[PDB]
């Protein structure tokens, strides 16, 4: 009956990071293309099983608002790319957990910011040094096959998977335009027909 | 299991915590009012730990470690139980990690040894005897207290005994057996003399001659005793053999001497001696040669003592000693004639005393040296760091975590200084890094720089025995599975 | 962690943080794919160093190596540029935040 | 939510599991006291119908029953048993960490040992190769266990035999029609070719028709306006006074000025039939479904023979002889209670089902738990050969398999700790062609007692159960 | 103490399940230690690798739980090796028969099945125990292994070299009738595990000190009666010259070497100082037995009867001092077979577990001896075990065959808790192990060196056959007295 509303600076950054750290290590375990998928239940009438990081953080619904910021973000780079939510969120959960240790250490928040966008300079420079990228993947019919493995390696649909390959490169074929490089949303190759 | 894995490791940090802001020249001291009205004054690790109250077994192995490592060397009491708390802590992650402790305690073997390896390799050694640098140990040891003014008395005379003799004990390592200590109340500080062989501090009473050249000795431990079957034997027997200069022992009977017997035992007026301690009754025995024997009977010619010259003169004045020289095997412990009116000039000269003789056996038992101040922890959780990043497999976590846990003993020392820890102790470890090994804290002048200027300077040994301590009994608390009561 | 290593105070430990923090994603990746979280990470690791071939991950599909050349296991350099550079901002940003305020306070 | 949703699916099983075999437990179909008096069925396909689920993972369950269901056969109770064996077993393993993706790959390799194994051990009936009835006999009396039309099942096995040449041209099932009024007994059975509509008209219609070409209705001083359109539609009857139809569906509700002139004109008004029986038409018959007839005049008509009305035996038994195929077998019942009609109609579609897949695929494996003890055997010997945890894996597997027939055994009443373990040992030995008989409650070889089921159906079982189980196991919140 | 028809056997199961896993994680050469507290006033914080000490130092109240104490205190004195693995497959087959309870199976049943089980895993043990040419051709790397095997989470890492050497002495010529006076132990404080060497003497020298001659030929020894020496007073001078006249009567026979077992103060001492005989006092049993044995100094209350001729006879015996210590040589014995094992340790706990591993050493080698006969170690031979009865539960019709496969089930557990207690993935490694063997026969087994599996021949790390038949049999008998009780007043 002697409740209280304060929050110091302090246990804020603890509160917050147990924020962080409840709803990443939540979605943690759908990293990977053998990850545990989610089964999203709508609060009224739905159900759903999906394992794409960016679709569950979606549909769920966080109080927490710096959860609700962190999910409304992505949110946002899903739009931008829509690949690497997953990793985006599970990283950004793995900072925060890491630098609870940290915080508890006396170090102030200030300096752990600089100090990781200073360590994120060195990883960015770092890895645009190794990439052994190939540049040939423009006429690459038969590479254009596998390269799309990994994102359809997850299921059973190998069966017929080089079909769709075919079809999603004649698609590119179709509209490869060399200046802007860009589909729009009429273009969309979106339509769900049931059965078959 | 687990469950009580935690429980250990709880009750271990918590006890080490207890003493944690204690350790470094401005240590802060505690005061716990746990007993019955103990006025609890010190800064000394020691005596608090052995003081605290012991209910788990986690904290009886650290105070175990603590007596080990004071024991072992007399330095870094303190220091190892801190080490451990902060193995301890740092393995809690692992475990919770999910590493089976065994893991653990492999690693922490392995680390063990590459830390004891790159501690002595490249560490500072004394190579020639070189006195000159004991001396200086000892002065920084022996001075910044009441004893600092009285180091040039009581420092060379220990240097003196250790190089009488050079006792071949732990690889030619002059061990607690120089020349045995003797030390009596009164006189000055400036009366401290050495001795050569056996000497008695006992009071002695004898209005005749107890003063021959042959001085023969004898231990009879059987004294007089309330029923002439075993009262007067004793007498002839003496008077046969011809002994002048035998102590007295009361473990029969506290009538020792009675009237009558002290007047047949007047007309040789045969040398009176009680109160001995018993732990000096086998040195004694050793130190003279004849045997710790309580039978008269069994007391014949062969008990008959080696001595040169026996005096009860009055040394230093008021000082009433009997020296005695060229005995069989003399040489119990290291002599400091502790005299002084003062109350102080008596305990803290013993106990510098005590201090010195252990930093000066410690040099000796290994002749290499380093540089404190938190450099060799520094040295350790740099190069053990980058072991783990050579070392493969998946204990080169535990190896980083036990390198890392490593750090506590320089950010404790510089908190206790005042400064900011984790800045002046990652400072330390950049400039250890880019530098040279020697970097430390500098504590009682306000900065960090490097030891030319302090040269505080510690044995090798106290580090290695409270780093392998410290590892062991962190390995024998992590295989701890389960503690059964009702036996 | 290199770089950690010719490092100002605060920023090395920050980045001794930010090392073991990157180490999270093979770590969630054997996990997932059943294997030891943390064994398969530190032989790979330790496989990653002995070799130059930066190419050496976790195989979660447990084929034959940990070399996904063969298995075409790739990604752009766009995609994880972003994904790294907003983590960062995310963790920068949810730092600099100390304080939340509601009004209708009910204490 | 992995245990919140491993113990509702388990629970989902349990509740169905008493109803296996030819013994099962009866249940209670209760609600609100308010139309719950007492609704009593053995099988337990139609428990799940009638279940309240909450758990989402539980509706995943009932849903793939439901497909089971709707799909070839019934099978729908052992793949609901199998599934919670199964998620039974992935909790026990997983209580002793071993992480779902290993128990995973485990059962799919286990798995497909199973079904190779039960390919290799299938037999080819006779009845498609040098026509046998017995094969058939035993074919269609397994499905139909648990219930009691034993009298006239020959006329189920008739329907049944004829269907290979005349009543399918791939499998076809919509031409068999099941209809039954109340009052009767086991000796009702017949055959007939049509619905049971009467006339409206009178008695002065004659039984017999000409010719029918069926269709479907359209429609059923403001003054004005409603005598103008009553000249329209006696206009539109006038029209179809000319287009010599004599059956006609009457979707919409005709009152009797406009019956009357319909009968006058020789249409008869069958008001608002089943689409059903509209259906039966359209495929054996050839009365296609339209929305209005103002426009068909003369191509856009149906198609029929002959069609007569008659009253047989106190009710109007109207029997559609002599229509274009005579592969609309109906059979014609007299049952007593309310659940004869759904009982009868859901047996006798399941065992017409599994029928049309035995005489698609004539292979067949014997049934009575020896297919499942070997594919328990083969799941078990893959088991001992190959390292790595998923050996936990494929020996669940197999226990839930040897756990399948032993709710058969407890649900006849016998022991079960004995001769399923008798059937296990000697499974190596005594082979396939043993198996397990609740007529005496021991083991016999069970080539002899004849009774088999058919291998698609049973195939498709140990398909649906693996998948919805592994479904379930992968998810883990929420 | 009235109890019901189902908690007494529960509650009874539940207590020995419980002993069990007490000992469950001291397993293995990788075993988890654990303190023994005695709480009290100052209870010593003690612990140990050794679960049969833990045994020896539980307090259980359960009847159950005193059932599978005593059975452990015969495997100990037995063998002396082996008891926690008893008792952990005790308690893995008595929570196999818990589970099986559960699903209404008659104990009896399953008793019934148990039995024929272990006459299948005894007689494949039979069927499978290679004999090899260590006791036939003389082989030394057999004896190696199996003293290493039974040494293992010890101290004496270093010098098991001489105690195998002397393990191969004994098996060349202290194999008299299966010698087991030989296990001599005596060791000090101070120094290291490297002090390993020979002796055959008792660590007493002459009281009267270093006068009496060192080197003494002949030796007739047996235990004297009184205290020597030359109406209290009047009894007492009397006595004290029939007494002389008693040892008059004795001292024809010019003993040198004899023991007195009641105490000796300055008096006696000099009366046989100058009769030229040695005392020792309350001297070991185990060094009067080998006094009485090997030299021929037999145990007695009086001396009475023997008077002429009826004395024990030596050869030579001889005391010195040696190493700043107790140290006492009796060189020229009747015959050599009481090799002494002598060791100066650190602390006391040595003392105990040193005499205690190598008592299980000699009894193991004795056990191979006996029958050369032997069996791959490291979980070999315990899956070689569960695979035969595996097969016979699956060519084996009843109720009794689910008995049969809890009792493998029980068997490969074994392994697993071995595995365990190394901290590498047991259920891995044992899957592996086992899918293995059943073609990859017992060739292959467990290696702990790397957490992998192996061809445990090629380490040769090897357990004699005895010990494994033995606890087999201990085990399954245990299991199944226990099991056939259901329900008596039997616990609070
Ligand atoms: N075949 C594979 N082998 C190894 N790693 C893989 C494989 N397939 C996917 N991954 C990893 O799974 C992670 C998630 O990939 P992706 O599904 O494209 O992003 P998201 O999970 O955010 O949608 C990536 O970081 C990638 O490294
Ligand atoms: N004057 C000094 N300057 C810098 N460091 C010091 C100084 N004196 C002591 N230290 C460091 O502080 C530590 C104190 O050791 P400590 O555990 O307090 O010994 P004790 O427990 O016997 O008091 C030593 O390891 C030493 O390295
Ligand atoms: N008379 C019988 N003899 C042996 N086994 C039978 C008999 N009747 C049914 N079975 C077994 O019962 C199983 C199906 O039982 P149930 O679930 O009640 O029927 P359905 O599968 O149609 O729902 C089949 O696997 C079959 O082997
Ligand atoms: N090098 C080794 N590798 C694998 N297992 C070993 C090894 N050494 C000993 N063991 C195991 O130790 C067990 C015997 O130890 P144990 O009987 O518990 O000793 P004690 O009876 O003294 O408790 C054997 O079952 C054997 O499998």
């Amino acid at each position: 009956q002697d409740r209280k509303s304060r929050l110091m600076g302090l246990e804020a950054l603890k509160s917050h990071i147990m924020a962080a750290k409840a709803v990443a290590n939540t979605m943690r375990t759908s990293l990977g293309p053998n990850g545990l998928d989610k089964m999203m239940v709508d609060k009224d009438g739905d159900v759903t099983v999906t394992n794409d990081g960016a679709t569950i953080l979606s549909m769920m619904d966080v109080d927490h608002q710096i959860a609700k910021l962190m999910v409304e973000l992505s949110k946002s780079q899903d739009d931008e790319i829509g690949d690497g939510t997953t990793g985006v969120v599970v990283l950004a959960g793995a900072l925060l957990e890491e630098a609870e240790q940290l915080l508890d250490r006396g170090i102030h928040p200030i300096r752990i910011a600089d100090g990781y966008e200073q360590a994120a300079r060195v990883a960015i420079e770092h890895l645009d040094k190794i990439s052994d990228s190939v540049l040939v993947d423009i006429k690459d019919t038969e590479p254009l096959i596998q390269t799309a493995k990994t994102t359809l390696g997850s299921k059973v649909v190998n069966s017929c998977h080089r079909q769709m390959a075919e079809i999603a490169v004649n698609a590119v074929l179709t509209v490869a335009d060399m200046e802007r490089r860009d589909v729009d949303f009429e273009l969309i190759k979106v339509e769900g027909k049931v059965g078959g | 299991p687990a469950q009580i894995r935690f429980s250990n490791i709880s009750a271990a940090k918590a006890v080490a915590d207890a003493i944690r802001t204690s350790l470094g020249p401005k240590g802060m001291d505690k005061m716990i009012q746990d007993g019955k009205g103990d006025v609890t004054i010190t800064n000394d690790g020691a005596t608090i730990l052995k003081q605290m109250q012991v209910l788990h077994p986690a904290a009886r192995m650290l105070v175990e470690l603590s007596k080990a490592q004071d024991i072992e060397a007399g330095d870094g009491t303190t220091s190892v139980v801190i080490i451990a708390g902060s193995l301890l802590d740092s393995c809690t992650k692992l475990l919770q990690k999910g590493i089976h402790p065994t893991i653990i305690s492999e690693s922490f073997q392995k680390a063990l040894e590459k830390g004891i390896e790159i501690l002595t390799d490249m560490s500072r050694p004394v190579e020639l005897s070189d006195r000159e640098t004991l001396l200086n140990s000892a002065t920084t040891s022996l001075n910044s207290k009441v004893v600092s003014q009285y180091s040039s008395l009581l420092s060379p005379m220990s240097v003196n005994a250790v190089m009488k003799v050079i006792d071949p004990a732990t690889a030619t390592s002059v061990d607690l057996r120089d020349i045995k200590i003797v030390k009596k109340l009164g006189g000055t500080i400036d009366d401290c003399e050495l001795v050569e062989g056996l000497v008695l501090t006992q009071k002695v009473s004898n209005s005749g001659i107890t003063r021959v050249e042959k001085a023969k000795i004898g231990l009879i431990q059987f004294c007089l005793s309330a029923p002439r079957a075993y009262i007067l034997n004793l007498v002839k027997q003496i008077k046969k053999t011809g002994c002048n200069v035998l102590l007295i022992q009361k473990s029969i009977l506290r009538d020792a001497l009675s009237d009558l017997a002290l007047h047949f035992l007047n007309k040789m007026k045969i040398m009176v001696i009680k109160d001995i301690e018993r732990e000096d009754i086998e040195f004694i025995c050793k130190t003279i040669g004849t045997k710790p024997v309580a039978h008269i009977d069994q007391f014949t010619a062969d008990m008959l003592g080696s001595a040169e010259l026996a005096e009860e003169v009055n040394l230093n004045g008021s000082g009433k000693l009997l020296k005695i020289t060229g005995c069989a095997s003399p040489g119990k412990t290291v002599t400091i004639v502790v005299r002084g009116s003062n109350k102080l000039v008596i305990e803290e000269a013993e106990r510098s005393i005590h201090d010195a003789l252990c930093v000066i056996r410690c040099l000796v038992k290994k002749r290499a040296l380093i540089a404190g101040g938190g450099a060799p922890e520094i040295e350790l959780a740099l190069r053990l760091t980058e072991y783990s990043r050579t070392l493969s497999g998946m204990e080169s976590y535990c190896v980083r975590a036990f390198a890392d846990a490593m750090e506590v003993i320089p950010s404790t020392l510089a908190e206790n200084a005042g400064l900011n820890p984790i800045s002046t102790v990652t400072e330390l470890r950049n400039r250890h890094a880019q530098g040279e090994k020697t970097a430390g804290i500098n504590v009682r002048k306000g900065g960090i720089s490097n030891i030319l200027e302090e040269l505080v300077v510690q044995p090798l040994l106290v580090s290695v025995s409270a780093l392998t301590l410290a590892t062991e009994t962190v390995r024998s608390i992590l295989k701890i599975d389960d503690v059964v009561n009702t036996r | 962690s290199q770089e950690a290593d010719k490092c100002p105070t605060l920023e090395q430990y920050a980045m001794r943080a930010f090392a073991d923090a990157l180490e999270v994603i093979p770590m969630a990746l054997s996990e997932n794919s059943g294997m030891n979280p943390i064994q398969t990470m530190t032989e790979v690791r330790a496989r990653q160093v002995k070799e130059m071939n930066p190419a050496l991950g976790i195989d979660c599909l447990h084929k034959g190596t940990n070399d996904m050349k063969q298995q075409h296991v790739i990604e752009t350099l766009i995609g994880k540029k972003q994904q790294i550079s907003l983590a960062t901002q995310m963790v920068r940003m949810i730092l600099k935040i100390d304080d939340i305020r509601k009004p209708g306070e009910s204490e | 939510a992995r245990l919140t949703s491993f113990i509702g699916a388990i629970a989902i099983g349990d509740l169905v599991k008493s109803t296996l075999g030819p013994k099962g437990m009866d249940k209670i179909l209760l609600s609100s006291g308010r139309d719950a008096s007492l609704m009593v069925t053995n099988d337990g396909a139609t428990i799940l119908k009638n279940i309240g689920v909450d758990n989402p993972a539980a509706k995943v369950l009932v849903d793939m029953s439901r497909v089971q269901d709707d799909e070839v056969g019934d099978g729908t109770t052992s793949v609901t048993v199998l599934a919670a064996e199964l998620l039974r077993e992935a909790e026990s393993l997983i209580a002793k960490k071993i992480h779902p993706q290993t128990i995973i790959a485990g059962w799919r390799e286990a798995t497909k040992a199973a079904r190779e194994a039960l390919l290799s051990s299938a037999v080819d009936h006779g009845s498609d190769e040098v026509k046998f009835r017995q094969d058939l006999m035993n074919i269609a009396g397994t499905t139909l266990s648990s219930k009691l039309l034993t009298h006239h099942k020959d006329h189920f096995t008739k329907l049944a035999v004829e269907a290979v040449l005349r009543l399918k041209g791939s499998g076809n099932l919509e031409a068999i029609h099941i209809i039954k009024k109340l009052g009767g007994s086991l000796a009702d059975s017949y055959l007939d070719e049509g619905f049971l509509l009467d006339k409206k008209i009178g008695v002065n219609q004659p039984k017999r028709i000409e010719n029918a070409k069926i269709l479907i209705a359209n429609t059923g001083k403001v003054a004005e306006i409603e005598h103008a359109e009553k000249e329209k539609m006696k206009e539109k009857v006038e029209r179809i006074l000319k287009h010599g139809i004599n059956c006609f569906i009457n979707r919409q509700l005709i009152y009797n000025y406009p019956e009357q002139l319909f009968g006058a004109a020789g249409v008869m008004a069958i008001e608002h039939a089943d689409f059903a029986g509209v259906e039966r038409l359209a495929l054996v018959t050839g009365g296609e479904i339209a929305s209005t007839f103002d426009h068909p005049e003369l191509v856009k008509l149906g198609s029929c023979k002959l069609i007569e009305e008659v009253m047989i035996g106190e009710d109007k038994l109207i029997h559609f002889s002599g229509v274009a195929l005579g592969e609309a077998c109906t059979i014609v019942l007299r049952g007593a209670t309310q659940q004869i009609l759904d009982e009868a109609e859901r047996s006798l579609h399941d065992a017409l089902c599994v029928l049309a897949q035995t005489v698609k695929d004539s292979r067949t494996v014997y049934g009575g738990g020896c297919s499942e003890m070997l594919m328990a055997h083969a799941v078990t010997q893959l088991a001992n050969r190959t390292p790595g945890k998923e050996a936990v894996a494929m020996e669940s597997y197999a226990k839930a398999l040897r756990m399948l027939p032993t709710i058969i055994a407890d649900n006849a009443g016998y022991d079960s700790a004995d001769l399923v373990a008798q059937l296990r040992a000697a499974h190596s030995e005594g082979n396939t062609t043993a198996g397990l008989d609740m007529r005496e409650g021991t083991i016999g070889d069970m080539a002899i007692l004849g009774i088999t089921e058919s291998f698609q159906v049973k195939r498709q079982v140990l398909l649906s159960a693996a998948e919805a189980a592994e479904v379930i196991l992968r998810v883990d919140n929420i």
